[PDB]
């Protein structure tokens, strides 16, 4: 689950952070943070997504609450004028106000201030209530889904497919990807496969997405949970409210990519889609397997320690699993039941109590199994580096690269670059 | 004069007091800063710093709950102090208030007296308490405020007057001194046969500095409380950067050691006076080495005067760096056409600039465009502003996550100064 | 192995022997190089250098006429020596043969004995004679040949064996050591309590270094013949850069001082062994400073390993720099995919590269393209090659007229090395 | 005149250097230096011109004579194969081979090797015989003109003016600019004036020029010597061989620009051109004078020492002369009769014997008159800088900028930048 013990595995970030991880990759929107600088300032350079157009989500926006403003009351005045500023200066399609510990405490009415602002100025303003102290990032991810109820609701109908018009295919198959964040532009590797099968994605939920894309989500024919289970709540609420079926898959590894595409085929039901999807997987497996053989000698048989940190990390396992590296995973008492249940299957009906111990447990735990690389996410990078151990970030946020068939092409490259690096013996 | 406005901050220049106060404690050896606030506050500060120095950084959380509406956090602050003390056993701990915990008043001193009663924990583990709400001041002031607190918490008092013995020179360092600035400042001192006690000392804590597989609490640190204790006695104290006046005052009242303070160490005059004050403090003369570098700098001014004479620049930096870069540039005939600061800060009279703004990068882009910046000085956040003008960036300042070398650049002194002229010359030349 | 070809040189990598031999004399104090050839030869070499150091450079001309078909230049060489001697009165003069004058054989020694008879001029004004035809070898070999000549012309002989007294350490510097390399080499030595005699010393001659309104003959010089004379006696001689083996041999036969030579001072190993050889020569240990820097470098390798591990680079440099950069890069997992050199030069076995080419920038562009250079290290002349690939440049080497800071960069040692990793990392990162 | 005294004012560079200064700014051509590296290597980064297209003159080309090649005879073999290389690799319109001391000495037959190469390969190869030891740069400049006799010769007729077609103007007035080198692109400031008046420039002799432009030079109606008197020999030979009249002027300063345009008007004779040229000058003087008044206070009354170094420097004097700065010029015994005769008019029927003394004479001579800046060309830059005196390069080669009406706009800016620089008091 999750609870928090002071200075013990106490790092993870608020629900606000969590909400902002999920809503920011909606590029053309204005993303106003309603707090003091602790909140905005830093999380702004940010991480991950790549846009193929608008870069508004890259502009740090925030009502910059001075102390006077919290000698209560002014907090609201500012926000109202902060939206007026966003709307006139940048004219966004829509505006998202994120709530924060200070303003939640002094009782700030985000919702009502937002609605007033919608009406007076004419730009949809969506309130995300997830100040940090509510809980963890996951919680903020979920609160981000909930708010997309007052915006997903077909506040708008699916565009008419473009006059382009792929012939003999039922180009009329609409779908959604929930939780794909086009991080490092990785999704650019999957989208062409979808397009080939004639699957129109109404919205990649926070992956090169635009506001007007989200509006139309209820008309999807099949929703798909991309790793993220933090948002099971949207797949289910869409299912229950519009009848739209769903599944879970990842786009990391040959197996999952093939499987994700496979159960697209059988969920929205067509024999032409189905025959074509086998043809596609046919072609791609052929391609990728062939391009990977030369590399098998080099990485094959290397031991990887694996650590989960909120990072959707069982996905990567699917990948390197098939290649042939022995994997050892572990969660930390403050793990989801997801992690621990998966850590279970993978190996040993015992440890996922690696405790709240940082490198202490972690480092020595690498040593224990004689692991070759540690894989875990940016937090645990410097414990790996300084403990003179090879490392490989679990972020699609980054500039690699790792999904679909062609993803693995640089996953492999990235593993060798580090675990064959002559710098390691030199320290 | 200083201009301000309201009401939405667009791509903020400013970072929190409570982070800036956190890298001051980060410059004590074997230390551990502790935010009294919810966990995201620290998890954000942490990311900020590691992406800068690209090296791990220790930072923990009071972990205020949704019930930070009920029990102030009495329980939280206390269990945090007991936890760390018993888990990594710091040489020092930093107790910092956030915007959240300050919203009450947050019984700072008290929670610490609530953790100055129970205490099967030794005690003798010093604790620096700082008041630094996200909602006031800024990074630099934040930083300067945890130096006031560091000074006052550690040894200033009992002894006096007769506590001024050796040839030890205290240096009060400000926030925008890099390890490479700090090394210059220390090597510079040592070369006069003095011995620096740097307060505090990021040189010690922040680079690649260790030989254990794991370094838990910053052990690769700067100031040992041990040796900070001895700042009481010492010939003089040098104050580097105006942001630290209130700390030079605290330092100076509790001991009797006489300050000779000031500027960021940029340009001829700035380093001339630094060396002089050192020659005086120690009687012996300016080493032949810095005699030579002054000549090297003068030549760099002759060679770069073509390109920099009359350059329009726009600077987006903490007040100290502003004044430091303004001076440097003005010794070249360069005009700073646009200065944007994060918060009011001393350095009134504005320095010689007719005016400066508090209002961050959106303001910079438009002020820069107004007077026709040729070049913009600022942090990684400024790339975008610069790139959105048609203009070169020279980053300085304290978020630089996009530059491998940056956290460590020596800006200060004769070579530092001269290298900065090379860089502006080169940027200006190639974008023309 | 080393590859070559013919027949038209396109954007040449190479510069003349007779220029390189000219900056070696340029690293003696109060000296004046004299080309034996027509005037354009010098007027060209001059431009080249001043655009590099961006500081004046003394260089004169035998001034061979169309009648350099008749009287060899007897008269010309002689009147040139008498003219300078009586006009600026050098501490040393360099006598250097060009392509033109060598076309005969040019009675070098003789014209100098033709100016070792007449001579109302004092004499006692030493003269170094060097044979350096534009048509053979190259800049670096040019340079290493005027060091052999310098060594042999100044004091080597009479004394011996018993001439090896103090704790004075000789350093034979090669051509691609910048003033900032030489200062690191000198400060590095001095920090062990040794005292360096740099042979020769561009540190002294080339930056902004003077206080007279006019400096006629380089007075801001490196090596005093005065002090070069004392190289006879000295504990050991350190040889920096393989181009200098023939000079290490000359130096070593005439005195008895034992050499410990070699690499460009780049990377861990390179500097480790530099410091060790120093600890050994002097007994005392490696100062805490360089103990730290080695820790700093190792960290810069961990942080830049992501970007540099497996980078394709292409290098267009003198053989020394090649081997120096190759080593540094290989310690990172970087592949040098294309190495282009100006002339055969020792460093046989090729070092560990399967091969290297002599054939200059047009060759580099195509070799680079062949193996997919991600990055190109070279001089200002390489911009165009780099810009014509789609690729970043990091200049090093001896024409850099487009970069204000460059003639002066310290490449060497732990910080030098680490700063080079920051630079490649940063270029690689932003062009991706 | 010129003769040369060993190590005394002995710097100036060969006739080869001189020839290359004159022929290089023909951009599309291949410019092969037939020598050892002393000759090419360095002069290659080069200086000055700006092209509006082809950059081949920027590629260093040279036959790279090893010592074996001068154990005679191979010298010629190489060159022949060197042209074959230039012609196959770069397919230039034409190719220029420059002669050099070593190859002139051992008797190398450039002319014949060139002609052989022309025929075998089919690309015009022009031989420029001006090895360094013949004399000075000026000499090389003159030898560059001579060679353009075997190429100017209408080896080609003027293109037909483009279908653009400026109406009511006699767009049919062809002219040449001899010695304008479009240095720092400065000529881009004059060309639009010429275009307005309807003067077509057949060729700007070595200023953004192309081979096929030179060919057509004999059909010009009026030739114009731009400063360069080193090439009076082409203006005259063109005049005597095709009857084409000429004049001398400079494009530096309001006066000369207006005067150069004026005697264009009265040489090729038209009352419409004439009335229009007054109109133009009318407009431009109005413009420039107005844009210069605000600067007059700042530079007015400053004393400039002026030194000639082969630099066409009496031109700049015309400029700052009118602005109001007191000018003191001087030549050095090794000066043309041009300099000395002009130095004469300007001031004093005595000194132009400043001797061969470098900064010695020069520096103290600046001090003597209490000069504010010294102006002389890149050689004397560092004697000025290090003698702690302001400086201003006499190169149009550079990135400023100084000709025509709009040129003065940055001449003034460049003067202030240096002589108002606070760096001067600081040393
Ligand atoms: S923990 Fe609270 S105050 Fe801190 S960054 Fe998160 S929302 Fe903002
Ligand atoms: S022509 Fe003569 S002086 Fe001129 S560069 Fe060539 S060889 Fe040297």
């Amino acid at each position: 689950g999750c609870a928090k013990p002071k200075p013990g595995a106490t790092d993870g970030g608020c629900s606000f952070d969590g909400a902002q991880i999920a809503l920011l990759p909606v590029a053309d929107v204005a993303h106003i943070v309603h707090g003091p600088i602790a909140c905005a300032g830093s999380s702004w350079d940010n991480r991950g997504t790549r846009s193929s157009g608008p870069d508004l989500y890259r502009i740090g926006m925030t009502t910059d609450l001075t102390e006077n403003d919290v000698i209560m009351g002014r907090a609201e005045k500012r926000l109202f004028h902060a939206i007026r500023q966003a709307v006139e200066s940048y004219s966004p399609p829509a505006v998202f106000v994120y709530n924060t510990c200070v303003p939640a405490l002094i009782g700030d009415d985000v919702d009502a201030v937002c609605k007033a602002a919608a009406e007076r100025f004419g730009t949809p303003v969506i309130p995300v209530d997830s100040a940090g102290f509510y809980g963890t990032k996951n919680l903020g991810n979920r609160i981000a889904g909930e708010a997309m109820l007052k915006y997903v609701i077909g506040t708008r109908e699916p565009d008419p497919l473009p006059v382009g018009s792929e012939r003999p295919g039922i180009r009329v198959h609409d779908v959604n990807l929930i939780g794909e964040y086009n991080i490092a532009g990785e999704f650019w590797h999957v989208l062409p496969l979808l397009d080939e099968l004639g699957l129109r994605v109404l919205c990649t939920l926070a992956g090169d997405a635009r506001y007007r894309e989200v509006q139309t989500m209820h008309r999807a024919e099949v929703n798909m949970m991309v790793c993220s289970k933090a948002m099971l709540n949207v797949a289910r609420k869409l299912q229950e409210t519009y009848g739209t079926p769903w599944f879970e898959g990842s786009f990391y590894g040959i197996t999952d990519t093939s499987q994700a595409l496979r159960d697209f085929a059988r969920l929205l039901d067509d024999p032409d889609l189905t025959a074509r999807t086998e043809a596609l997987i046919a072609r791609e497996e052929a391609k990728v397997r062939a391009a990977l053989e030369p590399w098998r000698a080099r990485l094959e048989g290397k031991r990887v320690l694996l650590y989960t940190g909120g990072v959707k990390s069982w996905s990567v396992v699917s990948a390197l699993q098939d290649l042939g590296m022995k994997v050892v995973a572990t969660g930390t008492k403050k793990s989801t039941e997801e992690d621990k249940a998966r850590i279970r299957e993978l190996m040993g009906d015992d440890v996922k109590m690696l405790d709240e111990g940082n490198a202490r447990v972690l480092l020595k735990t690498v040593d224990e199994y004689q692991a070759d690389i540690l894989i875990a996410g940016g937090r645990n990078m410097y414990t790996a580096l300084k403990g003179r151990v090879p490392f490989l970030d679990i972020n699609q946020e980054r500039e690699f690269g790792y999904a679909g068939y062609d993803g693995m092409l640089e996953l492999v490259r990235q593993l060798c670059i580090t675990l064959e690096c002559p710098v390691w013996e030199a320290v | 004069i200083i201009n301000r406005n309201k009401a939405l901050a667009v791509s903020p220049l400013k970072a929190s007091q409570t982070m800036g106060a956190a890298l001051a404690i980060l410059g004590l050896a074997r230390s551990m800063p502790l935010f009294h606030g919810s966990q995201g506050c620290t998890a954000f500060a942490k990311v900020f710093f590691v992406r800068h120095f690209r090296e791990p950084v220790p930072l923990q959380t009071t972990a205020m709950d949704q019930v930070s509406s009920v029990m102030g956090a009495d329980e939280n602050v206390v269990e945090a102090l007991k936890t760390i003390c018993e888990r990594q056993n710091p040489s020092v701990i930093g107790l910092l208030t956030t915007g959240l915990s300050e919203t009450q008043g947050c019984d700072l001193h008290t929670a610490l007296h609530e953790f100055r009663t129970q205490y099967e924990e030794y005690k003798d583990v010093p604790i620096v308490p700082v008041n630094t709400p996200d909602f006031s001041g800024c990074f630099e002031s934040g930083f300067a405020a945890a130096v006031k607190a560091i000074v006052e918490t550690l040894v200033p008092e009992r002894r006096d007057q007769v506590g001024k013995r050796p040839r030890q020179v205290n240096v009060l360092c400000s926030a925008n001194l890099t390890p490479g600035d700090l090394e210059y400042i220390a090597e510079s001192i040592e070369s006069f046969g003095l011995r620096p006690l740097l307060i505090p000392d990021l040189s010690g804590s922040l680079d690649g500095h260790l030989d254990e597989n794991r370094f838990n609490a910053l052990t690769t640190g700067g100031l040992s409380v041990a040796e900070l204790a001895t700042a009481g006695q010492s010939v003089a104290t040098l104050v580097v950067g105006q942001s630290l006046a209130g700390a030079a005052d605290a330092l100076a009242e509790r001991t009797g050691v006489p300050d000779r303070r000031f500027g960021m160490l940029y340009g001829l005059d700035a380093v001339d006076a630094w060396l002089m004050a050192l020659a005086e403090i120690s009687g012996n003369p300016v080493p032949d080495r810095y005699k030579r570098q002054r000549a090297q700098l003068q030549d760099a001014m002759l060679d770069t005067h073509f390109m920099l004479s009359s350059a329009r620049t726009a600077i987006a930096a903490d007040p100290d760096l502003l004044l430091g870069f303004d001076a440097l540039l003005r010794s070249m005939g360069a005009h700073t056409v646009a200065a944007v600061v994060p918060a009011r800060a001393a350095a009134l009279v504005d320095s010689p600039l007719p005016s400066v703004r508090v209002g961050d990068l959106e303001d910079l882009e438009h002020a820069a465009r107004a007077g026709q910046a040729q070049l913009v000085i600022g942090n990684s956040h400024a790339l975008a502003s610069a790139r959105r003008l048609g203009v070169p960036l020279l980053r300085a300042g304290f978020p630089q996550y996009d530059l491998l070398g940056g956290f460590q650049r020596c800006w200060s002194g004769y070579r530092g100064s001269s290298q900065v002229l090379f860089d502006l010359a080169n940027l200006l030349v190639e974008h023309h």
